[PDB]
């Protein structure tokens, strides 16, 4: 039994472009016919993006699919390797459910991870997320980000709702597509972030916006289970889980806690690492990517 | 050598941002929570500072009064950092506290904004004005810098600040607008 030489897992928790408009906050349950927020020019010439001097909350508004069936892969060569996959995955499912991943992504829901920069220095934050079936809403959740701590994931009732809804979307056990409303409190005519182009701002249809892949980056940060150091906090799911901006890599394939040698080791040969090591494994399924040879 | 309230800010790393980042919106919240403050004899001090390296601090020391400092740490606005960094508690200081400097200083290393308001009032021309300042007149100052890339220019940009010596004995005063020296002492332990 070796490895296939092809492997490929296409994403879950696929999310969308965000959307920044600006208004005033106590107008905040009305806050659908907010103007947006535009990129302009000023002077070497550079790009910035400013509330307007009448508003001081910043909307952001982006939805999240949660697809589900998190251990089939989309291209592999072996048709053994692929059954023994989908029996360790299928055992992993068995003896214990998504409770986990989906209490970590609930609490990344529940702040504003997704707000980088925007969060910080902010007088109040407060999160609005929606559950969709038809064109109606099954049930609304309504959080306050800046109570729900950064590094402390701890348990609430309805964060333990959420987490049964994004379990049982990624079990799939149904369709889950949520929308997301972040509001803070910035200031009158103060800046705003959005994602930065290769100073251009990336925009669409005269709006400032942020990219996919950065909020995708924001739900994804579950890994407490450094060798190196539990102090600093958790850091996104990265096979060689690495940070571009410390310039570090933790998880070295020098160490045997590497997300290839940890699938080799309980996929080929059996050995089964710790439980949380196993989370770490199966977040990085749910992440997907380009494996294999 | 009568300011012995101490007021310790240190600095936890996050995923979000380098060091650097939130050395600038931590220097943004020390002149908005200073300069928006009040209270002159209330200074701030970069344990971790090296010329040789370009670096700004590994944990900041503050230094206050008993009720400059006994009535900062319940500040509403210096929440947002409590989920960033961390933070301690008042301890004593110690009697001989070596007379450390610091504080701010601007530099002007560049001759273009003086050839601005030089082509506005002395009337240069490009040969005459380019060839009446000289190349050797500016110069870059590699202190300890902070990147406060803030909405004025939309890069990134330096920052600057002048140092003191060090020496022994006491000679306090008031401080800066951004709690540092400008004629009166600092410890640094």
């Amino acid at each position: 039994l070796s490895t296939a030489s092809v492997l490929a897992f296409e994403r879950k928790l696929d999310p969308s472009d965000a959307l920044m408009s600006a208004g005033a906050w106590a107008q905040r349950d009305a806050s659908q016919e907010w103007p947006a927020v535009t990129v302009r020019e000023k002077s070497q010439t550079v790009d910035v993006a400013n509330l307007p001097s009448d508003a001081d909350t910043l909307k952001v508004r982006f939805t999240l699919r949660v697809l589900g069936g998190a251990g089939t892969p989309s291209a592999c060569n072996d048709a053994a390797y692929r059954d023994k996959l989908l029996q360790t995955v299928a055992t992993y499912v068995n003896d214990q459910g998504f409770a986990e991943l989906a209490r970590r992504y609930a609490h990344n829901l529940a702040n504003a991870r997704f707000l980088w920069r925007n969060r910080v220095g902010a007088e109040a934050v407060e999160v609005r997320i929606n559950h969709i079936r038809q064109g109606e809403v099954a049930r609304a959740w309504r959080f306050d980000a800046l109570a729900i701590g950064l590094r402390d994931f701890k348990a609430d009732a309805e964060l333990d709702a959420l987490a049964e809804l994004i379990a049982s979307g990624l079990s799939g056990s149904g369709h889950v597509l949520l929308e997301v409303v972040a509001f803070a409190r910035i200031g009158d005519g103060q800046e705003v972030f959005p994602s930065q182009e290769l100073k251009t701002l990336y925009s669409v249809r005269d709006a400032a916006a942020i990219h996919s892949q950065k909020i995708g980056n924001a739900l994804r940060t579950i890994d407490t289970w450094y060798p190196d150091e539990d102090g600093l906090g958790p850091i996104a799911v990265e096979p060689y889980g690495s940070v571009t901006s410390q310039g570090k890599a933790y998880r070295q394939p020098k160490q045997k806690l590497d997300f290839y040698t940890l699938l080799d080791n309980w996929v080929l040969r059996d050995e089964a690492p710790a439980v949380e090591q196993q989370h770490y494994v199966i977040a990085n399924l749910i992440r997907g990517g380009v494996f294999g040879e | 050598f009568t300011m012995d309230h101490y007021l310790d800010i240190r600095l936890r790393p996050d995923p979000e941002f380098p060091p650097a980042q939130l050395m600038c919106v931590l220097f943004g919240k020390l002149h908005q929570a200073l300069v928006a403050q009040g209270g002159d004899r209330i200074g701030v001090s970069f344990p971790d500072l090296d010329e040789s390296r370009s670096r700004l601090g590994e944990r900041l020391r503050i230094h206050a009064s008993a009720d400059d400092l006994r009535a900062l740490l319940a500040r509403p606005w210096l929440e947002g950092l409590r989920d960033h960094l961390q933070f301690g508690e008042p301890a004593v200081v110690p009697h001989p506290t070596p007379y450390r400097q610091v504080s701010r200083v601007q530099a002007k290393s560049n001759p273009e904004r003086l050839r601005r308001r030089l082509m506005r009032r002395h009337d240069l021309s490009e040969e005459e004005a380019r060839k009446r300042i000289p190349d050797t007149v500016a110069r870059a100052l590699d202190l300890p810098f902070v990147t406060l890339r803030s909405q004025s220019t939309g890069q990134h940009f330096r920052l600057f600040i002048r140092h003191g010596p060090l020496q022994v004995t006491a000679e306090e005063g008031g401080f800066t607008c951004y709690g540092l020296s400008k004629g009166g002492f600092v410890p640094w332990f």
